[PDB]
């Protein structure tokens, strides 16, 4: 897999 | 023994050590023993299997035959119970269940439970519905269909007992079918072409099949009839008369099935090695496909069970079962207006079928896929989308393995044409399930022209965007970002341009980051796009940032509608605008439109159910009655918003279709271009997807939009839509 | 009426899994699991992007929320996620037709969840990732490599 392990760091009215 | 009774009645006909005849004999005995004090249960359970398991029709009629022979009064009470259940089903507009009950009563004549003159009397009354005036075609259609579709089972037995009476029915039936309207057919055909196979109208086709059956002395070669083995016992059994049957009359509460068009892609020459496939106009082909459809209807939730039951389908003679299964599956997937079950089920069922028959099924599947590709030129756009979605999702489950060079003929054709456009969209869909680089690998180097682009952000008041960049990075508040937007020169569309470009660029890493950005600066968005032309500009800018990543556009437009940054009307206009003129034929546009329409329709539904949950709370109890007056107002405002969304959409279709048709006769060019094919069929799609809602707007649509003044090309689509319930 | 044999819906029944950090009784958890619109999705690649999860799971219905499964220390994708739908029916269809099919060439497994809370996105393994990645002997390129 030639791609990176992604880093995830940081209300319905209708 | 009630739990035991149900499983005993259900299990007969399935896999067994003993034969079918043995199990029926045994069960008929066990059921007669339980008659003294479970007669009520057994009548109701046999009525239920008559209604819910039509794929096992002849197994259960036989069972009733044997019970009738041992106990006449049971057979009497059963025929009464079935007539009650039939009237119950018709009153409740369950016309599809009613057919199964009619066929059950029909085949009970073959088991010497019902007297043949009674069924001819009932069918006299059915076909007499074609004489009734001031009633819709679909009502008449159904009553004919219930009669004609019973004849493969009982057509011999009725014609030998009362041929005089039956010839009148065939005369009245034939006269009706001649004078029927066929306006619907171009809307429901998967392919407009009639080579290699005409996509026939469902009653025309059944008629042809019933004629060939009559011409062959009512001899058919497929239907398993267990009752023939019990001929000794069933001759001596005493018959019952059905009461005279008055068909429940038409009311404006009545809802009849839409007309259909018979899907057809195979004849015997597609499988020369295996058994000979019964032809399009044989009742064998009708009974096979009907039962296969019913098996899926009975087991759609259990994909592995559903595959097993299809593969183990019994018949009197051998048939190329893998071809029939693949056909019946694609017949449902491509059915118009809609498939009977959620689209994705079919992808999975086909996989479970490959697992269950790995030596043969994948080859038949690949052959069919090839044939579908070859016939793309006249395939309806609604169906082509389903084909794209199925095929891309299938490939994603088998390492994207496909002989792409088999389709090299697309590379020399016009990019707008159905075949290369099919391949482009398939590969675009593959990329979404995979990643850009993996799609470049799995295709030949001659096909990388048709590959999708890399899904990247296009980032572009030069100094103002640099200020905002710093403020977002530094974890600033809404007050500060709004303050920075004061310094912008007005030619205010440039405030939105510098805000959207910068926020989406800095949150371009994933969907979660982009969703966090919209939520964090929600108030800045709402202020910038409270204007109608402010909404239109947020969509225009957001497109220019993400025009390489269609999936991101779609999920953003969705979030923007859900949080009220924009509204459905803005998105509707935006789709028919000139900025998406180049990409108008591409799929993602119509994904976004339909997603938008769905949010609107669900919003109405939720408000509508808050209303009935309040009215039912009032009925149980007999301030709350004044809450009902408020909700009836919210419903009407919501329904108004809904109606306007459709009226917008239709207006824009009529405009751009008229603009094409006028310029075609002015310049003398061809009308039927690739762009026109897409557009006219995407209009047709709106009607198909939402026919029940659009039916509420008939008066407004006849008077103000779809009038006699329009080019009959555009008006045909509306008259087609009329025909679905007319 | 109906036949019990046809009502059969085995792909929607509850797994044997329960959540340990769940503040509550088992019968109180089961009651939430039977009304949930929220699915645990196991056996993802660490390279599997939200773009892919959204495309696949959209096929059973409109998605409310994807919450990626994160390493507690690194905040990298450690091989699972949660998927929330607006209706039960759409979640039921995911369990019926997406469960046990491929996503990024891996057979993924879905399960009913009692409902997302804060903290549940993080892997509860000792070294930050999922508990499943600490014990295991096998090599698996998409799941990091060897165990830990
Ligand atoms: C295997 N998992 C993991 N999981 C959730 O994913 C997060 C962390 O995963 P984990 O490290 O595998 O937790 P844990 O369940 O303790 O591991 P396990 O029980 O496999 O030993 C938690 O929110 C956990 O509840 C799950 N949630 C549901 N509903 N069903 C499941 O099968 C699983």
């Amino acid at each position: 897999d030639p791609r990176a392990i992604v880093e995830y760091r940081d209300v319905d009215f209708f | 023994t009630e739990d035991h009774l149900e499983s005993l009645i259900c299990k007969v006909g399935e896999k067994s050590a003993c034969s079918l005849e043995s199990n029926l004999e045994g069960l008929a005995g066990v059921l007669e023993a339980d008659l003294p004090n479970y007669k009520s249960k057994i009548l109701r359970l046999l009525c239920t299997v008559a209604r819910l398991l039509p794929e096992k029709l002849t197994i259960y009629t036989t069972l009733v035959g044997l019970l009738n022979a041992r106990n006449y009064n049971f057979g009497g009470e059963f025929v009464e119970a079935m007539i009650r259940q039939l009237k119950e089903s018709l009153k409740a507009n369950n016309y599809n269940e009613a057919v199964y009950l009619v066929r059950f009563l029909s085949d009970l004549v073959n088991c010497h439970v019902i007297a043949a003159p009674s069924m001819v009397a009932m069918f006299e009354n059915f076909v007499s519905v074609t004489q009734e005036e001031d009633v819709p075609q679909v009502r008449r259609d159904w009553y004919v269909y219930a009669f004609l579709s019973s004849l493969p089972w009982v057509g011999k037995e009725l014609y030998e007992k009362k041929d005089a009476e039956m010839d009148r029915i065939f005369a009245n039936t034939e006269s009706y079918l001649k004078r029927r309207q066929k306006t619907h057919v171009p809307m429901l055909q998967v392919w407009t072409a009639d080579k290699p196979h005409p996509q026939e109208e469902y009653l025309d086709c059944l008629w042809a099949q019933i004629q060939k059956l009559k011409k062959d002395r009512w001899q058919e070669r497929h239907i398993l009839r267990p009752y023939l083995a019990f001929d000794s016992i069933l001759c001596e059994a005493l018959q019952h008369n059905l009461p005279p049957f008055t068909p429940p009359p038409h009311t404006e509460d009545s809802v009849y099935p839409m007309p259909r068009v018979i899907f057809r892609m195979f004849d015997y020459t597609d499988d020369p090695e295996g058994p000979v496939m019964p032809g399009s106009h044989s009742v064998e082909r009708f009974v096979i496909e009907e039962n296969l459809h019913c098996i899926i209807k009975s087991h759609w939730k259990e994909r592995k069970t559903c595959a097993a039951q299809l593969v183990s389908y019994p018949g009197k003679n051998k048939i190329p079962l893998n071809y029939h299964i693949v056909e019946v599956i694609f017949a449902e997937l491509f059915q118009l207006p809609a498939p009977p079950h959620i689209d994705v089920m079919y992808t999975t069922l086909l996989i479970e079928l490959c697992k269950l028959q790995p030596g043969s099924l994948p080859q038949v599947l690949a052959q069919a896929t090839e044939m579908l590709y070859m016939r793309l030129d006249t395939m309806n756009t609604t169906c082509v989308d389903r084909f794209i979605n199925w095929f891309s999702h299938h490939l994603s489950n088998f390492q994207f393995r496909w002989s792409w060079e088999d389709w090299s003929d697309c590379l020399s054709q016009d990019p707008e044409s159905p075949k290369p456009k099919f391949v482009r969209e398939v590969l675009e869909k593959c990329m979404r399930l995979s990643y850009h680089q993996r799609i470049l690998d799995i295709v030949p180097p001659t096909f990388s022209a048709l590959c999708p682009v890399n899904p990247t952000c296009i980032y572009k008041g030069h100094s103002v965007a640099l200020c905002l960049a710093v403020a977002f990075k530094s974890k600033a508040t809404n007050d500060e970002i709004f303050s920075i937007l004061k310094d912008v020169p007005n030619p205010n569309p440039l405030k939105i341009e510098v805000f959207v470009q910068t926020l989406l660029h800095l949150a371009a890493k994933s969907f979660s980051h982009s969703f966090s950005a919209l939520a964090k600066f929600h108030e800045v968005f709402k202020t910038l796009a409270e204007s109608d032309e402010g909404k239109l500009h947020v969509l225009r800018v957001m497109f220019e940032v993400w025009r390489n990543h269609p999936q991101m556009i779609a999920v953003l437009v969705d979030k923007m509608i859900r949080t009220q940054i924009v509204d459905c009307a803005a998105v509707a206009n935006w789709i028919f605008s000139s900025e998406l003129s180049r990409d108008f034929t591409r799929l993602f546009v119509w994904e976004i439109l339909h997603s938008t329409i769905r949010k609107m329709n669900k919003h109405v539904l939720k408000i509508q159910k808050e209303l009935e949950e309040a009215k039912e709370k009032l009925a149980r109890q007999h301030v709350l009655e004044e809450q009902i007056e408020r909700l009836q107002e919210k419903v009407e405002s919501a329904q108004s918003e809904q109606k306007n969304l459709f009226l917008v959409i239709f207006q824009r279709f009529i405009m751009i279709l008229t603009e094409h048709l006028v310029r075609c006769e002015t310049d003398g060019t061809s009308v039927l271009t690739p762009w026109y094919k897409n557009c006219i069929e995407r209009l047709q799609q709106i009607f198909l997807q939402h026919h029940q809602i659009i039916q509420q707007y008939m008066v407004t649509l006849e008077n103000l939009l779809f009038t006699a003044e329009l080019d009959p090309h555009i008006l045909a689509v509306f008259q087609q839509f009329c025909a679905l319930q007319a | 009426g109906l036949l019990k044999a046809l009502r059969s819906d085995s792909y929607v029944e509850l797994s044997q899994y329960r959540d340990q950090h769940f503040r509550g009784d088992n019968e109180e958890q089961e009651k939430l699991l039977k009304k949930s619109c929220t699915l645990y999705v196991g056996n993802l690649s660490f390279y599997t992007t939200e773009e892919q999860i959204y495309e696949l799971f959209s096929k059973s219905g409109d998605i409310k929320k994807i919450i990626m499964g994160l390493d507690k220390m690194k905040k990298t994708a450690c091989g699972f996620c949660f998927v929330e739908y607006y209706s039960r029916a759409d979640a039921e269809n995911a369990m019926r037709y997406i469960n046990g099919t491929r996503l990024d060439d891996r057979i993924i497994r879905t399960d009913w969840d009692a409902g997302f809370k804060e903290g549940r996105q993080y892997g509860r393994g000792r070294s930050g990732g999922q508990v499943r990645d600490e014990y295991r002997q096998d090599y698996d390129a998409g799941r990091g490599g060897y165990g830990k």
